[PDB]
């Protein structure tokens, strides 16, 4: 869940 | 002394202090000036017992219902962090992957370091800056409530005893990002490059801005050590959780002020 909303935020 | 290679990283400073601002709407200084009262527009509200908790009513097990509460409402946190490495010169070209476990792991980290702003020697602040949560009240809850902040607030009565400001926030900040350390990652001389660069530009900030605290680079830096075991207690705290048969309700307004914590 945390690495999904990173990589979302650094597109 | 004052050289190009100096300048560099007096400009590096400033660039990471500029995309700070733009980045994190709660600073130090703000966080600070409501601690200290110095804010009157809706000084906050002092909750330290069960009576004035629920005179300040102004807000799936009991504990990991605070804890998906706590991770949802840090979504725009770890946004605003993914923001602020997007500035950090070189990030963005590091292999995607990378830039992920980087901010994994580096984002409880710096909500801890943020937490601490918020924090003082006798209590938290919640609800946007609109209450005051005491630190002896948290710790009078029953367990395993009661031991979940302490941690926090010795970490932060002793990180806030080193004066940083938001200059200097912002360069720890990055230098906590670009941690070569982390698990996982596929190339981390880029990293280290980075946050080698990172560390001259604190060096310098630090030396410019603090004259009374020598080895204040080393004393910060051992902070990033206070940083991750707070987060590893996390584990363990959750294992006390499953091997508790003892009763772990909380009182509602308990569990939304918890939700504002970390
Ligand atoms: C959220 C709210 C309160 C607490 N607490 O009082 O300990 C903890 C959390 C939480 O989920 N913290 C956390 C998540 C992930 C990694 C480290 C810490």
């Amino acid at each position: 869940g945390l690495e999904d909303i990173i990589r979302k935020a650094l597109m | 002394q004052l050289n190009p290679e100096s300048a560099d990283l007096r400009a590096l400073a400033k660039h990471l202090y500029d995309s700070y601002i733009k980045s994190f709407p709660l600073t130090k200084a703000k966080a600070r000036a409501i601690l200290t009262g110095k804010t009157t527009d809706k000084s906050p509200f002092v909750i330290y017992d069960m009576n004035s908790l629920m005179m300040g009513e102004d807000k799936k097990e009991v504990a990991i219902r605070i804890f998906q509460g706590c991770q949802f409402r840090s979504v725009e946190a770890v946004q605003e962090i993914t923001e602020y490495a997007k500035s950090i010169p070189g990030f963005v070209n590091l292999d995607l992957n990378d830039q992920v476990t980087l901010l994994k792991y580096g984002v409880h980290e710096i909500i801890y370091t943020m937490l601490a702003s918020l924090m003082n020697k006798d209590g938290v602040l919640i609800s946007e800056g609109q209450g005051f949560m005491t630190r002896e009240f948290l710790k009078s809850l029953r367990k395993p409530f009661g031991d979940f902040m302490e941690p926090k607030f010795e970490f932060a009565v002793k990180f806030n005893a080193l004066e940083l400001d938001d200059s200097d926030l912002a360069i720890f900040i990055a230098v906590i990002i670009l941690s070569g350390d982390r698990p996982g990652l596929l190339n981390v001389k880029p990293i280290e490059d980075i946050q080698d660069n990172l560390l001259q530009a604190l060096e310098l900030q630090l030396k410019l801005n603090h004259p009374e605290s020598s080895q204040l680079f080393a004393k910060l830096l051992q902070k990033m050590t206070d940083l991750r075991q707070i987060v590893t207690e996390h584990v363990q705290l959750l294992q006390v959780i499953k091997k508790t048969e003892t009763d772990m309700s909380l009182h509602p307004l308990l569990q939304e002020i918890y939700k504002d914590l970390y």
